[PDB]
């Protein structure tokens, strides 16, 4: 209804409205008013958008010079089309409890395999081969040659758009992607170039991560839109980790083996400028001077480039000159597709990488594989090592950045992981008419030995056996459905295989399936459907995963679907491959953060957020457990979101597993009962 | 520009006034002994120095966080100006014979609890 906030009515399609959501509204009004970032921590999944939404709108209609662009970056598509058909829901409401349309334009943006209407592109599962088939199908030339109407099989969605779709706006009437391909299809036009001329006539937008963070897309996506504009980043709780990935690069055999092969094709091609022609030949075989040289790790950001200009004597300067060569020694040589031709991409993007970012990277050389460690495979990867030069163009860029997500517990560590200003340091913990989890921490078992997964007591048969035993009785209590997750699948087929091995794991057979999810993305799907219908029925299953998995966020488990969740001890990342103690080691002398403490936040958000995922909807409820001792301690039950904190009563905190599963069939049983909306 | 109290000339940028918000330039940087770097831990022993003393009193007192030269066994210790301690012992206890009083008070009452 009509939510009067303190200078302002805001309507929601909703009549009852949480304190949650009222105190949210309130915490927003206070940061926009503020013109400033912030950060905002939430625990309901839904409910938030639709809150967000009428506030934007609300603040739109009350200052439309203060607000124009509303950016609502998710993280994968099923969010962006839930959030366009709660967008949908809220305009359709606001025109029935109004009358009257308003002049707002709504579209989602995708990849051009999402937004494509030709069927010779859809069925092929090669997502960097469409945008190099699209590119050659219209281009610049396509457009020169078009002029003469050359009988060639081309794309011509874009040859009745430009004379078509460049003059009708879209002023009012918010579109789907799907609504955007039926309109394209229906007016012979490409649903990608019809969003790329609506953007600038458009009220609000939503598409992925990575037409922000990437720097190679971000300015193309987003240059001159608005300085004055608000983005949010709903479900960013890993934004550090995707922000490090964007400028995280990977070179292999195949890699060279590809630029070697194609570099012959590409001479054939030119001798049909001159600058760059002889400038990549000789870059090929700088890079294999390591795949020569047998030794553990290189490091020598400063000096990569330096002792570059000593083998073969190249001045830094063209290095810079390779981003702007791809529009335009690329496009006179018409490649006719980007096939065979990524990896020679990637190269000008990672010479140009090293010789202008150098300050807070490190490059790390290491011919280690799994299970065949040395046999050949030299890995050059420039792993990023800062996460605020992938968040500083857009910090400067706009002026209300709000990071939001279902686990932000520590507010103190992200204003430093990554250069911010907040304002705001909100938390909100939910309320229903009864408390909808039962987070608890199991130390020592039914033994009084702790089953901590600790590194020196992976092989021990005591901690292995309560882990077994301790979800024996699990099984029995908590139906239709739970969720382990493992610190590794190194420690999970050991942990199987010791249970196999004693006559214990048959018993857990008897009362739950058991599925293992493997890294194979065919065969965890199929192990995810018939765990659906396994959880659908009586017969109940177990889900085996990792925490540092796909399928730990990939997936969401409503309601009936994992009742319960378990942690099979702290999840910490493997200190391996020399890549977390550099980034260690930049952030102690850089940002003064504790090494400990970073390991802790980093498998604490790992282990808050996969057990966070049971909770969907207020009618929702399950059941949260975390078989490791260290749990219990302050330093880590801090580390959890406040809405987790209050329910964790200190009578259960080193309770054993027969405890464990009293509070659990208590709890259980009295959730069971029909209660009031 | 910041000018140094030591050698009077005027700097932008210096690791002490970086890292503990000090006007002295790093020419004048005497780490060795005036300069010296101390745990939060053995300051705490020998001033008798409180957590809160050390980050709630005005001003607050910066430290850094630096590997330890041992083992990476638990490293990251954090380390403090000897001056800014001191001075800030000195602003508690008001004198330095109080903090002597203090120690001696405290090392007879732990023997009379151990005895
Ligand atoms: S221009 Fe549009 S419709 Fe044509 S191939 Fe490219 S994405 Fe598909
Ligand atoms: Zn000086």
């Amino acid at each position: 209804m009509k939510l009067n906030v303190d200078g302002l009515l805001v309507y929601f399609p909703y009549d009852y409205i949480y304190p949650e959501q009222f105190s949210y509204m309130r915490e927003l009004k206070r940061t926009l008013d503020a013109k400033g970032h912030g950060v905002l921590e939430m625990p309901s999944g839904t409910g938030k958008t639709v809150s967000l939404l009428a506030l934007i709108m609300a603040y739109q209609r009350a200052y439309p010079l203060e607000v124009t662009k509303l950016i609502y970056c998710s993280r994968t598509v099923p969010e962006i089309e839930k959030v366009i058909e709660e967008l949908r829901k809220l305009l359709n409401f606001y025109e029935k409890q109004e009358g009257e349309k308003l002049p707002f334009l709504g579209l989602a943006l995708s990849s051009r395999k999402n937004l494509c209407i030709h069927p010779e592109v859809t069925p092929l599962r090669f997502g960097k081969d469409v945008d190099g088939k699209c590119h050659s199908l219209t281009a610049s030339y396509v457009r020169a040659q078009y002029q003469h109407d050359t009988s060639l099989p081309h794309c011509r969605f874009y040859e009745e758009f430009d004379a078509h779709g460049r003059e009708v706006p879209l002023p009012a009437g918010i579109y789907n992607l799907d609504d955007l391909k039926a309109l394209g299809r229906r007016q012979g036009w490409c649903p990608y170039f019809l969003a790329r001329y609506s953007i600038l006539h458009a009220n609000v937008v939503v598409y992925s991560y990575h037409y922000l963070l990437d720097p190679k897309i971000a300015d193309l996506v987003s240059k001159e839109l608005a300085r004055k504009a608000v983005v949010v980043f709903d479900e960013a709780h890993n934004i550090d980790n995707v922000c490090i990935d964007s400028m995280s690069v990977n070179l292999t055999r195949r890699t060279l083996d590809r630029c070697q092969g194609n570099l012959e094709t590409l001479q054939k091609t030119v001798l049909r400028a001159e600058h760059f022609l002889g400038f990549l030949r000789r870059l090929l075989e700088y890079v294999k001077w390591r795949l020569r040289v047998q030794h553990v790790v290189q490091e020598s950001p400063p000096a990569f480039l330096s002792g570059l200009a000593q083998r073969v004597c190249i001045q830094r300067k063209p290095l810079r000159f390779c981003a702007e060569r791809l529009r335009s020694l690329l496009h006179t040589l018409e490649i006719t597709d980007l096939a065979d031709f990524s990896p020679l991409t990637l190269l000008a993007n990672f010479a140009t990488l090293v010789s202008t970012y150098a300050k807070g990277f490190t490059i790390i050389i290491e011919p280690f594989d799994d299970r065949t460690p040395t046999i050949a495979n030299p890995i050059l990867h420039f792993s990023c090592m800062d996460a605020s030069l992938a968040i500083k163009p857009v910090f400067e860029r706009f002026q209300s950045v709000i990071i939001t997500s279902g686990t932000l517990s520590p507010l103190d560590i992200y204003p430093k992981i990554l250069d911010f200003h907040p304002v705001t340091m909100a938390t909100f913990t939910m309320t229903l008419a009864r408390v909808c989890l039962c987070p608890m921490i199991i130390g020592r078992g039914n033994d009084q030995v702790a089953i901590s997964s600790k590194f020196e007591t992976r092989e021990d048969i005591a901690v292995i056996r309560n882990y077994g035993n301790l979800l024996l009785e699990m099984s029995a209590v908590v139906p239709d459905g739970i969720v382990a997750f493992f610190t590794s699948y190194q420690y999970m087929e050991s942990t199987v295989a010791s249970w196999y091995e004693q006559g214990i794991l048959e018993n857990i057979q008897r009362n739950k399936l058991l599925f293992i999810e493997t890294q194979d993305g065919a065969e965890t799907s199929v192990a995810l459907e018939k765990y659906q219908e396994a959880c659908e029925n009586g017969r109940g299953a177990i889900l085996l995963s990792v925490a540092r998995g796909k399928v730990s966020e990939g997936i969401d488990f409503v309601h009936h679907y994992g009742r319960a969740v378990i942690m099979f001890g702290v999840p910490y990342v493997y200190t391996q491959s020399r890549i977390l103690k550099a980034r260690l080691e930049y952030l102690r002398d850089q940002f003064q953060i504790r090494e400990n403490d970073f390991l802790t936040f980093d498998a604490m958000r790992h282990a808050a957020q996969c057990v966070g995922r049971a909770i969907r909807g207020k009618t929702d409820y399950g059941l949260m457990v975390f078989a490791d001792k260290r749990f219990a301690r302050g330093d880590k039950r801090g580390k959890l979101p406040r809405w987790i904190q209050e329910h964790l009563t200190d009578a259960n905190l080193n309770l054993t597993v027969d405890e464990g599963v009293q509070v659990a069939k208590y709890f259980l049983r009295q959730m069971a009962q029909p209660f009031h909306r | 520009y910041v000018i140094c109290e030591e050698c009077g000339k005027e700097f932008m940028d210096s690791y002490l006034m970086n890292h503990f918000d000090l006007p002295t330039c790093d020419n004048c940087r005497d780490a060795d002994d005036k300069h010296k770097l101390i745990t939060k831990t053995e300051a705490k022993q020998e001033y008798l120095l409180k957590d809160c003393d050390l980050e709630k009193r005005e001003p607050p007192l910066k430290f850094i966080v630096k590997k330890n030269p041992h083992h990476s066994q638990w490293g990251d210790m954090k380390l403090y100006l000897k001056l800014q301690i001191v001075k800030r012992s000195l602003e508690v206890w008001g004198s330095q014979e109080a903090l002597e009083e203090a120690k001696e008070v405290r090392q007879e009452n732990r023997e009379k609890m151990k005895q």
